C-alpha cells in the first residue's frame, strides 16, 4: 500500500525539511505535509502492479522464423537471444543482473502457398521443435538422425490444438543472468567485447514432421518468452537510443528528450 | 399546538418560513456532510467558509404563465456569481457541496396548477442538430432561468439544446422524472417545495465550472389557470443554499 | 494424466452462463469504492416508485404534457365516465412507458398488486367525489357507474388530502401473468366515474385536471428475462 | 478451500476458485437485498399511512 | 421474497390509508389489505431474477468488425465503448453510475471469399486480439513490431476452438463508471460536452497471425460484454427516444407513448 | 395528526372516504350483527354470503334543486336488483340485514343548504 | 421391489377373496396365493426402470428445421411445442398435468450443396441459437440488431464440437404444465379451444454467424427435449388414434384393437 | 460438499454439483416410491378381500 | 494447468445419459408447487388398475 | 472417465495468463543464489530516486 | 496438499501444483515487499529531514 497524508497545520521554526544539500547523493524524503498544510487522507492505493514480477511476467514475442513444406528452407534454426526484439529486451535492461524461470509458448501458423499444383488436399501438419544445448549435434537436414531427440528435449505439436507451452529453469552458470558485460572473452582483453561473450544458450530447430500435401505450405514459428519467478539486481537508466544490434550496445546518439520552445512554454512542440 | 404545514429553515444569515408545505424531501435519504479522510484524494487542507458560503441565495423570480413549458437551472452554475460561494469557486480547482433548494410559489384559492420540482443528477442534455453538442451558452444560465420549449427545436446547424419539455431535453419520458428527488407545488395544497440534495458524483470532489453535477427543473404538469379577476402575475422564486462546501486546490482566480 | 471424458455442451458459449475466466490484468489495484447516494439493489426498488401515467394518450396529446392530464369538469349529471384503461402494466399504451412498464418489458411474467395514486389539481375551492373502480375480467368493462359498482371500488372525496390511492389487488387464476397480452392471462378494467358532480364557487375555474401515478406493491415481482421491444437499431451508432 | 452454498429452488453447489484475481470470479447472482425507502418515501418527516398526510 | 397478504375484515374509522398528499414527493405504501377485505395468502414469490446482477449479467454483443487475408483491411481496430449497441447501452443507462468487472467473450468467424484463385487449400487460421491501453504504440500495419505484446495483453486463438474469454477489473479512475456527464473536458466550459469527455478505455486491434490460403478470407470479430460483480447508483428514466450517436445523448424527440382513441378506450390502436 | 372530519369505511370490495363529516350515527345505539340461536325460529341453516352481499352499493344520483321537496328510498327494495344482495333476496323466503347508509353531497363555500338524512323504521305511508 | 409369494395350502371356508363386485370402482387385490396353492418365492424384482423419471427422462427429438448459407432461408424459427413429434408427445400425454425441468441438446449438422461454384474452400461454420421469450423483438433478417442477445439467452456453437446443451427451469405460470385443456381462451367461450390457449413458450431462432464459403451450405438444427426432475399427476388412457394436428386433440376414429377370428382363436390375424 | 449414494445393483457413486441452479442438476432416477391405492381402491368404505363386496 | 487425458466417449451425445448442464435461466424463481390430486410415482400404479379387455375382437 | 465440460476460453493463449507448464528440464539443479547488491523489488523503488530533469529542452 | 491464498481485491483462491519441478510453477504476483533506502538515501551518515544537510 501507499502512505496516507498526515493532517498538518502552520509552522514557524528552524526545522527545515525543505532545504538540503543534494550533493550528498541522497534523495530527499520531503512529503506534502512538510511544505504546506495537509489534510488527513487514507491511502488504499497499492503498488501491486509495479512489482518486478508483474512488470516482466507477460508473454512477449522474442523472435520468429519460417520453414517450408518443400525446397531449401525445410527446417529452421534460431540461436537463442532475447535481444532481437526491442520490447522485451528493453524491460530486462532496466536491471544489470536478472535471475528467473521461463515459460515458453509457441504460436505456429501455416499458410498455403501459390502453386500450379492441381488437386491439393492437405493432410494435418504436425511440427517438431527441438532444443540443441551448446555442444550437441545439429540437424543438417530435415531428416538427419539428430531429430530422434533421444536426450534433447523436443515438442511435437499437431495443428489446430492449443499452443505448445513448457517452462524452463534458470539455466545459467552464474548466480544470475548478466544483462551487460563490460569485458572480453579472452584474457588478452581481446576477441569479443560485451554481452555476446556470455550468450551461450544453444539453438532451437523446428520442422514439419510431415509435408501433408502436394501443394506448398510455409509455416512461421513465433517464440514467446515470459519471465516467471524473477529476481533483478542493480537497476539502471532505461534505453534512450534505439537498438542497432542484437549482440551489442551499439547505439546511434540521440538527444536527451524532445523539444518545446522557451523554458516557459507549457506545451510540447 | 403544531402543524405539518409550518416550517423554518435557518442557514447562516438567512431564515426561510413556510405556512403551507409538504415534508422536506431529503436527497437520496442522504443529508449533506463533509468529505471523509477515507474517501479523500486531494491531500491539501480544504477551506470550509461555513456561514459565508452555506446560506440562502435567492436567484431571480420567473413568471408562471398559462403557457410556460418549464425551466431549468444547472447547479454549481447558478450560484457561480453569487457572493462568497462564487468566489471560493473561482479561486479553487476543486469543490464539493450539497444544497437545500427552496422553490416558492403562492397563488390563491381560486387559482390552480401543479409544478414538478426535480433535482436531476447529471442532466446531460441533447442537441437540436444531432451531429453537434449544445453550446455552453445554450445549456447554462447563471441565476437566470433557462426555459424549456413548447414544441421541437429545429435541427439546423446549431448547438441548441433540444428543449421540448416532454423529453426533458434528455430523450427520456418527462413523466418518469419522479425517480430523481422531487416534490410538487399543487397550488391547491402547496405553497413551496424543499429538497435537500447530498453530494452526488463518482469522484470525491470535482471542478465547479467544468461540471454541473445537479440540474434543478421546474416543469408545470397541470397549467396555471384562474377566472378573471384572480391576479394574473404569479411568480416563482428559487432560493438555493449550499451545504457543507469545501474547497481544495487554491490558485489564481478563474476558469480556462 | 487424469482420465477425463467430455459431456455435450463442451466449447459452447451460452450467453447466460456463469463461469470463471482468467483476468487479463493481474494484481491490478482497483480504485477504492466511494459511498455514492441512492444505490439500487433490485429493479423492484424502481418499480415501487410512482411515475406519472399518460392516461390521455389520445391523439397528439401523446406528444405533449397533455398525455399526463386527466380532464375533470363540472357537469349537469353524475355517473359519467372520467377514464378507462385495462390492467396490462407492460402492454397497454398507458402503462407500457411508465417506470413500472419499462421494467416489466424486460421480463416475460409478472405478479402483484399496483397502486394508482390520483392527485386532484383543481382550485382549492373545487369539490367532488369520484368512484375509482377495478372490475376483474369475465364480463365486459363496466359501461355505467352502476356496473362499476359491483366491482372493487373506492369512493374518493376531494379535500385537503389531494390524492387518493385506488389499490388494485392480484385477482388471477394463475400465479403470474404474461407481460405481453394473452386472453388466458386477462387482467381486468380500471374505470373512473363521477360520484357527485364537481361543484365550484363563482369566480373559480370549473374544469380541472387529475394526475395518475403508477407504482408496484410489496407483493409485486417480475420473471423470465427477455429484451425490450422498445429499443431498435439499424447500424452501430457512431 | 471450497464453499458449499445453496442452489436456487422453489440442495447445495460446491464452489472453488482457481484464479488469483477477484475479477476472475463468477457473478453474484444470489444477492436479494433490497431498500426501496430511498426512492419510495425519501421524505424528512415520517409519513404514516393511516394518518392525513397534510395536517 | 414477496410480502404475503394479511386477512382483512370491514372497517369504519377515521384512519385513512388511502387519502394522502402526493406533493410530498413520497410514494404511498397502500396495499390491497387497506382498501378492501383481503384473505391471507402466503407469498413465496421471489424477486431473485430482478437483482441488478441478474439484469445486467448476460453477454451482449457490443460491436463487431472485419479484417482480411489480403488487401488493405488486414487488421482491425475498435476504440472501446458500450454505446455503439442499443441493447446493452440502454440497460446500463437505467443508472447514472455503475461499477463492475467485465467478462469478455469473442466470437471470431471467417468466410471464404469469391476469387478466380484456383487450387485453394486453406490452412488453419490463428487470430491475435490485442489491447492497447491509452498511451501505448498502435499497430500501423499487420506486421509492425507492436504486435509483440511484450507488455500489452493479447489473446491468440486458433479457429474451431471454444470462444476466447477473459475477465477484466473495474478499470476506472473514478470510484464508479460515469454513464452520464453534464460537463466539458476544458475548464473554459469548452471542447467536448458529455460522456465522451470521460471515455478513455483504449483501442482493441485484431489480425490474422497467418493468411492460411491462396484464396481470400474475411473474418468478423464480435465482442461480447458481460458485467459481473455489478454496483449501480442513482437510477433514472429508461431511454424513450432512439439513440442517434454513440458519443452523445442526441435524440430526436418522440411522443410520451403510443396512442389509442378516447380516454375510455380499453384497447391500443 | 388527526381530525374528527376524516373517515374511511371498508366493506368488502368497497371503501368510502370523507374529508368533512360528523360522527357515524349508529342506529339505536345498536351495531348490526347476526341472529342468535336464542332468538331464532327458522330451523334451517342460513346462507351468509358475507363479502358478496355486505358491500357498498351506490344507487343513482339525484339532483338537489332550489325547489326539490325531498326524496325517499324504501330499504330492502332499492338494493333488490343490485348484485348478489338482490339474488339471495329472491331465492330466499326469509332475510335479515342492517345497513351503513352513506349519503354524499358536496357543494362549495359559496353554496348553502341543509338536508335531513333520516332512517324511518316502518314508514307506513 | 416386487412382492414375494406366500406359501399357501388347501382351503375350505366362507372367505371369498375371488368373488367381488367390480361395480364399486375398486380394483380387486387378489394374488396367486388366494386362488391356488402357492410356494414361497422371494422376489428381488425391482420396479426401478418404470418410475416416471426413467420413463420420461431420455432425450427425444421434438422438431428440426433448416437454414442456409445464402438465399431466403438464412435463419430459422420455431415456436416451441413438444406436440409436433408423435413419440415424446404421447408419453407426456399419459398424464393430465406434468411438472419438470428440461435438458436441451441440439444436434446441428451441415451439408454442402450443389453449385456451379468453383474453388470452394469452406471456413468453419459457427451457429447462433437464440430464444425469444413471449414479448421480445424478433429477428426479421440474419442481421437485425436482435441477434445481440444482450438479455435473451443464446448459444454460440462452432462445428465439430460436442452438441450444445443447457437446462431450463419449470417455466410455467401454473403450478404444473397442463397437457390438456378443456376450455377456451375467451370468457365468451370463444376464440381458441384446447391446449393451444395455454402454449406460450416463445420462439427459437437459429442462424449461421458466418457463411464460411463461396459455395452453398444448408444446416439442420435438431432440438432434443429431456424432462428431468419430473412430477406427473392425474394419469389417463394412452393415445389410441394417430395424431392429426400439433395444436389439438383432432383424431380420426379407429377401432379399439386389431382383430383375430372367433373369441376362441389363440392367434392374432 | 459431495454426496456418496448407492449405485443400481442386483457400491457407491460420489456426486458433487457445480451449478447454482437446481435445474442444472441430474435427473432423479432412484425414487422407487409408489402408491397404487389412489387408483386401485379409491372407494370411501374399505373393501376387505376375503369378505363379500356387496352385503 | 492440470494434466488431464480423454477417454473414449468424449463429445458424444448418448440419448440416455445423465449429466449436469448449465441453466440458461439463472436465479429463475419457479412458480410454487400445488398439491394436485392423483399423482403417479411409478408406471405400475397405472398397470395395477383394471381396464376393460376387448375379448370379442372378432371382425368389426 | 470423469465427465467434464469445457467453458469458453479453452485452448486460448492469453499473453498475461498465469498457469503451470511442464518443465522441459526435469530434476535440473539450478546454480545456487548469491547475494548481489542493490536488489529491486518494486519499480517504485526506482521512481523514488532523483534523476536530473532536462528543463531547458529548448532547441538543440 | 493445497494452498488457499488471497485474491487481489480493493476472498480466497485455492491452489495445488502438479509438477515435480519448481520451475513448472505459476508466477509470484503477490510480493509487494519494497526497500527504496538502497537507492534513495545510500549515505553512510544518517540524514534527518528537519535538520540542515550540511552543518
Ligand atoms: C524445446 C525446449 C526449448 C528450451 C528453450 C530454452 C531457451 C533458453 C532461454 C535463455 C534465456 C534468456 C537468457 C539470455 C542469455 C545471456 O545473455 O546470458
Ligand atoms: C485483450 C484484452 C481486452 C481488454 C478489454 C478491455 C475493455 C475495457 C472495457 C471498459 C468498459 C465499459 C466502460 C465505459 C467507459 C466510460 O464511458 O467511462
Ligand atoms: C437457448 C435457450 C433455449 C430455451 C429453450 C426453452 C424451451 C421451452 C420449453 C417448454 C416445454 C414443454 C412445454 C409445453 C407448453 C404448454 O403447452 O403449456
Ligand atoms: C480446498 O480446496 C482443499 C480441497 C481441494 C480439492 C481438490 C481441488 C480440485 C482442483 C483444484 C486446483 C485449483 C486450480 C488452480
Ligand atoms: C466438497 O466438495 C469439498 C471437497 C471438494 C473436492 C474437490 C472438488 C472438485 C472440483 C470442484 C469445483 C466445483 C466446480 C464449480
Ligand atoms: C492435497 O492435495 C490432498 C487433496 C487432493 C485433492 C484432489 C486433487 C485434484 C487432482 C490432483 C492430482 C495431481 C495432478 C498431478
Amino acid at each position: 500500500r501507499v502512505a496516507d497524508t498526515v493532517g498538518t497545520g502552520p509552522t514557524n521554526s528552524e526545522a527545515i525539511p525543505a532545504l538540503t544539500a543534494a550533493e550528498t547523493g541522497h534523495t530527499s524524503q520531503v512529503v506534502p505535509s512538510d511544505t504546506m498544510q495537509t489534510r488527513h487522507v487514507k491511502n488504499y492505493h497499492s503498488r501491486s502492479e509495479s512489482t518486478i514480477e508483474n512488470f516482466l511476467c507477460r508473454s512477449a514475442c522474442v523472435y520468429f522464423t519460417e520453414y517450408e513444406n518443400s525446397g531449401a528452407k525445410r527446417y529452421a534454426e534460431w540461436v537463442i537471444t532475447p535481444r532481437q526484439a526491442a520490447q522485451l529486451r528493453r524491460k530486462l535492461e532496466f536491471f544489470t543482473y536478472v535471475r528467473f524461470d521461463l515459460e515458453l509458448t509457441f504460436v505456429i501458423t501455416s499458410t498455403q502457398q501459390p502453386s500450379t499444383t492441381q488437386n491439393q488436399d492437405a493432410q494435418i501438419l504436425t511440427h517438431q521443435i527441438m532444443y540443441v544445448p551448446p555442444g550437441g549435434p545439429v540437424p543438417d537436414k530435415v531428416d538427419s538422425y539428430v531429430w530422434q531427440t533421444s536426450t534433447n528435449p523436443s515438442v511435437f505439436w499437431t495443428e489446430g490444438n492449443a499452443p505448445p507451452r513448457m517452462s524452463v529453469p534458470f539455466l545459467s552458470i552464474g548466480n544470475a543472468y548478466s544483462n551487460f558485460y563490460d569485458g572480453w572473452s579472452e584474457f588478452s582483453r581481446n576477441g569479443v567485447y560485451g554481452i555476446n561473450t556470455l550468450n551461450n544458450m544453444g539453438t532451437l530447430y523446428a520442422r514439419h514432421v510431415n509435408a501433408g500435401s502436394t501443394g506448398p505450405i510455409k509455416s512461421t514459428i513465433r517464440i514467446y518468452f515470459k519471465p516467471k519467478h524473477v529476481k533483478a539486481w542493480i537497476p539502471r537508466p532505461p534505453r534512450l537510443c534505439q537498438y542497432e544490434k542484437a549482440k551489442n550496445v551499439n547505439f546511434q546518439p540521440s538527444g536527451v528528450t524532445t523539444t518545446r520552445q522557451s523554458i516557459t512554454t507549457m506545451t510540447n512542440t | 399546538g403544531y402543524s405539518d404545514r409550518v416550517r423554518s429553515i435557518t442557514l447562516g444569515n438567512s431564515t426561510i418560513t413556510t405556512q403551507e408545505c409538504a415534508n422536506v424531501v431529503v436527497g437520496y435519504g442522504v443529508w449533506p456532510d463533509y468529505l471523509k479522510d477515507s474517501e479523500a484524494t486531494a491531500e491539501d487542507q480544504p477551506t470550509q467558509p461555513d456561514v459565508a458560503t452555506c446560506r440562502f441565495y435567492t436567484l431571480d423570480s420567473v413568471q408562471w404563465q398559462k403557457t410556460s413549458p418549464g425551466w431549468w437551472w444547472k447547479l454549481p452554475d447558478a450560484l457561480s456569481n453569487l457572493g462568497l460561494f462564487g468566489q471560493n469557486m473561482q479561486y479553487h480547482y476543486l469543490g464539493r457541496t450539497g444544497y437545500t433548494i427552496h422553490v416558492q410559489c403562492n397563488a390563491s384559492k381560486f387559482h390552480q396548477g401543479c409544478l414538478l420540482v426535480v433535482c436531476v443528477p447529471e442532466a446531460e442534455m441533447g442537441c437540436a442538430t444531432l451531429n453537434n453538442t449544445p453550446s455552453s451558452a445554450e445549456l447554462l444560465g447563471g441565476d437566470t432561468a433557462k426555459e424549456f420549449a413548447d414544441k421541437p427545436v429545429a435541427s439546423g446547424s446549431n448547438k441548441l439544446v433540444q428543449r421540448v419539455v416532454y423529453n426533458a431535453g434528455m430523450g427520456v419520458g418527462v413523466g418518469n422524472l419522479t425517480i430523481f428527488p422531487h416534490q410538487w407545488i399543487n397550488l391547491r395544497t402547496n405553497n413551496s417545495a424543499t429538497i435537500v440534495m447530498p453530494y452526488t458524483n463518482s469522484v470525491p470532489m470535482d471542478n465547479m465550472f467544468r461540471h454541473n453535477n445537479v440540474t434543478l427543473m421546474v416543469i408545470p404538469f397541470v397549467p396555471l389557470d384562474y377566472c378573471p379577476g384572480s391576479t394574473t402575475y404569479v411568480p416563482i422564486t428559487v432560493t438555493i443554499a449550499p451545504m457543507c462546501a469545501e474547497y481544495n486546490g487554491l490558485r489564481l482566480a478563474g476558469h480556462q | 494424466g487424469l482420465p477425463t471424458m467430455n459431456t455435450p455442451g463442451s466449447c459452447q458459449f451460452l450467453t447466460s452462463d456463469d463461469f470463471q475466466s482468467p483476468s487479463a490484468m493481474p494484481q491490478y489495484d482497483v480504485t477504492p469504492e466511494m459511498r455514492i447516494p441512492g444505490e439500487v439493489k433490485n429493479l423492484m426498488e424502481i418499480a415501487e416508485v410512482d411515475s406519472v401515467v399518460p392516461v390521455q394518450n389520445v391523439g397528439e396529446k401523446v406528444n405533449s404534457m397533455e398525455a399526463y392530464q386527466i380532464p375533470v369538469r363540472s357537469n349537469e349529471g353524475s355517473g359519467t365516465q372520467v377514464f378507462g384503461f385495462p390492467l396490462q402494466p407492460g402492454y397497454s399504451s398507458v402503462f407500457s412507458r411508465t417506470l413500472l412498464g419499462e421494467i416489466l418489458n424486460y421480463y416475460t411474467h409478472w405478479s402483484g398488486s399496483i397502486k394508482l395514486t390520483f392527485m386532484f389539481c383543481g382550485s382549492a375551492m373545487a369539490t367532488g367525489k369520484f368512484l375509482l373502480a377495478y372490475s376483474p375480467p369475465g364480463a365486459g368493462a363496466p359501461t355505467k357507474r352502476v356496473d362499476a359498482m359491483l366491482g372493487t371500488h373506492v369512493v374518493w372525496d376531494v379535500g385537503l388530502q389531494s390524492s387518493c390511492v385506488l389499490c388494485i389487488p392480484w385477482i388471477s387464476q394463475t400465479h403470474y401473468r404474461y407481460v405481453a397480452s394473452d386472453e388466458y392471462t386477462a387482467g381486468g378494467f380500471i374505470t373512473c366515474w363521477y360520484q357527485t358532480n364537481i361543484v365550484v364557487p363563482a369566480d373559480a375555474q370549473s374544469s380541472c385536471y387529475i394526475m395518475c401515478f403508477v407504482s408496484a406493491c410489496n407483493d409485486f415481482s417480475v420473471r423470465l428475462l427477455k429484451d425490450t421491444p422498445f429499443i431498435s437499431q439499424e447500424n452501430f451508432f457512431q | 478451500g471450497a464453499q458449499v452454498s445453496t442452489q436456487k429452488t422453489g440442495i447445495h453447489y460446491t464452489n472453488i476458485n482457481y484464479y488469483k484475481d477477484a475479477a476472475s470470479n463468477s457473478a453474484n447472482r444470489q444477492d436479494f437485498t433490497q431498500d426501496p425507502s430511498k426512492f419510495t418515501e425519501p421524505v424528512k418527516d415520517i409519513m404514516i399511512k393511516s394518518l392525513p398526510a397534510l395536517n
